[PDB]
């Protein structure tokens, strides 16, 4: 510490006054935030003539007039000011961007085009041209950064990710500090071998420009929120981790008391799926800032699996109290709604709470799953598709059109969908299994072995192991590997002397074809043995059962 | 004076059939060196 | 005149004729149905000459220039298909469905894809 957290107090009061000034209300609202949690320095390039524009460009703004800012600022030569036209103009024709199909389902109503975006891409390639200075040597501000940000997104709107990436990362070493150009890196990856590429490119290729930045902060290493861009990228999708740990420790002694550190940090907990002790944290925040509403549909979601509901509606009360039209608020009412079994229902509160945002988190998915239990099957499929297409970075997103193929009788669709899935996150033993058990349909037994095989090796637990064992023996039936069959059912039998002999229904098919193969073998005593393990089940069973120990009797 | 679209073609339904009965000749041989 | 002497099949003055108008036209014309469409038949021409590689780029380019085309995803994934690349060429036919509802020969593609994928075992 010593001086590096006196270095960034200094630089951080800058990064929340200046991204304020030019109108990045989401970029300034973290860092202005920072300040509190972290235990006038003005200047621009601008004239006495072209000042007043900015005057009566950045107050228009925040009246929300969008589109007279376009008009009034036609000619300006300022290397930053046409920033704010341009993103103004961007704006502009985002409000009324809107896709047929996904706005039939985002108002139900059910009742030029890009070419704008297109001239705005342009317009910034002309000027950068033409511009005084390129982004190469010292040269540039922080102005210049902006404009290579409002480049990248713009060019991730055409699907161009692989040049988004780059404007980006251009964009990031004129100037750093800047959060809402990192949220945008974040949904270019949409892969797991690429980011250790790219944080190999981090490491050795990119540099920072020091001329606009202080002390301590051209290195990689000292920087503090490129632990920020490690946390983030380790949290979305696992993969391999690199001094995760290590990192994660040093930024939480810098950071007292600040709350997206510890919603982060709980957040981990519910991806790890330890929701006894994900509540308790998650508790902690509430109390310190009740007034902090963002990540609250995480707290709803886990409070939906523990169906603690008496918690849960006052958590629905508290949160609904104070504003009633944020995303997060309704998200929280909408699931609120599927405790009472009202998903009937709950589709209206989703469905206001997508308007809202329209590029949520895994809102798109929840507003699917209430479809599955109204049996439409067909806007779920639909809906499901929607979340592929913003963030294709989601698990339940391609596990939810997987699912809902396998009630389809065409099955063919759904293997597609869960290898995607399965590469997302291999970890699941649910969708190893899920995917074998489809992939059956296929009749290549052999990569569901290999597939099955896995299943049983994540599924940790052996006693839920019991049932697909029994599946494992099916599929060796169809080849001629009847001895392969007995043996794994052999072991699902050995797993009810580990599970106090449950003795279910599994094992019940399990313990009356060994003795039938026996008797098939010859091995009389031996099936007989068996023949009164099965003491529990159907009547049907039990009749047979009682047969074969009438006929091992005989032979003995 | 004003110029229509010009003249684009795109793929048939004939060669694109004879390139899913190609794909299906490479993948029926292939198992029978399998088996 | 490129599409003249291909739709004779000859597969190779049209591919003369049709580089020499790109080559002229490569300082002006950026968009508006001028450098799509002759690329776009370049590399059509070049499926058809069976140079698969040389396509794979010009249709790639002409797909970032513009996004919102069916047959451009079509055709991108039957070069994939002539290949073995379906993991990278079934996305593009899902995608190309969802712009344009029927395109039958799309979903007759994207079916084998289906069987491909079924047959395939990769880990």
């Amino acid at each position: 510490q010593d001086k590096i957290i006196h270095d960034i107090r200094i630089q951080l009061r800058k990064a929340a006054t200046e991204l304020s000034r030019w109108k990045l209300y989401g970029s300034s609202k973290w860092a202005a935030e920072a300040l509190a949690g972290l235990a006038p320095q003005n200047g621009f390039g601008l004239s006495e003539t072209e000042y007043d524009l900015y005057l009566l460009g950045s107050t228009l703004f925040d009246a929300k007039e969008f589109d007279r800012c376009v008009f009034f600022l036609k000619d300006v030569t300022n290397p930053y000011l046409k920033f704010l036209k341009l993103y103004s103009k961007f704006l502009s024709w985002d409000k009324k961007s809107q896709e047929s199909m996904e706005n039939i389902l985002t108002t139900g109503k059910f009742t030029e085009s890009q070419s704008n975006i297109s001239s705005i891409l342009k317009e910034i390639n002309t000027f950068l041209e033409s511009y005084e200075i390129k982004i190469d040597d010292d040269e540039a501000d922080l102005g210049l950064a902006l404009l290579y940000y409002l480049r990248g997104v713009i060019l991730k709107q055409e699907k161009n990710i692989s040049k988004a990436m780059s404007s980006f990362l251009k964009s990031l070493s004129c100037y750093s500090f800047n959060w809402s150009c990192w949220l945008e890196l974040m949904d270019c990856l949409q892969k797991v071998d690429d980011a250790l590429l790219l944080n190999n490119y981090l490491y050795q290729n990119f540099q920072f420009k020091f001329s606009e930045n202080l002390g301590s902060q051209r290195t990689i290493e000292f920087n503090i929120m490129i632990k920020f861009f490690k946390l983030k990228v380790f949290e979305e999708l696992n993969g391999q981790l690199e001094d995760y740990f290590e990192d994660l420790e040093f930024l939480l002694q810098v950071f007292p008391n600040f709350t997206f550190l510890k919603a982060y940090n709980a957040t981990i907990s519910y991806n790890n799926l330890d929701y006894v002790t994900a509540e308790s944290r998650f508790d902690d925040i509430v109390k310190q800032d009740p007034y902090r509403l963002n990540d609250l549909e995480t707290y709803s979601n886990i409070l939906y699996v523990m169906q603690k509901n008496s918690k849960l509606a006052y958590l629905a009360q508290f949160v609904s109290q104070i504003d009633r039209f944020r995303p997060e608020t309704c998200c929280i009412i909408a699931n609120y709604y599927s405790a009472r079994q009202e998903h009937e229902k709950s589709i209206m509160y989703f469905r206001r709470a997508l308007t809202l945002d329209k590029k949520t988190t895994n809102a798109w998915t929840l507003m699917g799953h209430e479809f599955v239990e109204l049996s439409n099957s067909h806007a779920a499929i639909e809906c499901y598709r929607r979340a592929v297409d913003i963030c294709p970075r989601d698990f339940k997103a391609w596990f939810g059109l997987g699912q809902a193929y396998a009630l389809l009788d065409m099955h063919l669709y759904s293997l597609y969908y869960f290898q995607k899935a399965c590469t997302l996150k291999p970890w699941d033993r649910r969708i190893w299994q899920v995917l074998g058990e489809c992939y059956s349909k296929t009749g290549n037994k052999v990569e569901a072995i290999k597939c099955y095989k896995r299943s049983i090796k994540a599924s940790q637990t052996v006693d839920q192991n019991t049932s697909i064992y029994y599946r494992l023996a099916q599929l060796y039936e169809e080849l001629e590997d009847l001895q392969e069959c007995k043996k794994f059912m052999m072991k699902c039998v050995d797993v009810e002397e580990l599970l106090e002999g449950i003795v279910t229904d599994e094992t019940v098919k399990a313990r009356l074809w060994l003795a039938i193969f026996e008797i098939k073998a010859g091995n009389y005593q031996l099936a007989y043995d068996y023949a009164m393990g099965v003491s529990s089940g159907t009547s049907q069973e039990i009749e047979e059962a009682r047969m074969l120990a009438r006929e091992c009797r005989r032979h003995m | 004076m004003i110029r229509r679209a010009p003249t684009t073609l795109q793929l048939s339904h004939d060669d694109v059939t004879s390139l899913i009965d190609d794909l299906n000749e490479q993948k029926l041989k292939q198992q029978l060196n399998i088996e | 005149m490129g599409v003249m002497y291909f739709k004779k099949n000859e597969f190779v003055k049209a591919k003369k004729y049709l580089k020499k108008a790109l080559e002229v036209v490569k300082d002006l014309d950026p968009s508006s149905r001028t450098t799509i469409s002759i690329q776009l038949n370049l590399g059509h021409t070049y499926r058809k000459l069976n140079e698969n590689e040389i396509a794979i780029k010009c249709f790639r380019c002409v797909l970032e220039k513009n996004d919102k085309n069916s047959e451009i995803h079509c055709s991108l994934g039957y070069l994939y298909l002539k290949t073995k690349k379906l993991q990278k060429a079934i996305d593009h036919l899902h995608k190309s469905l969802y712009l344009k509802p029927n395109n039958s020969s799309a979903t007759a593609l994207l079916k084998n894809a289906l069987e491909l994928n079924v047959t395939l075992s990769l880990d």
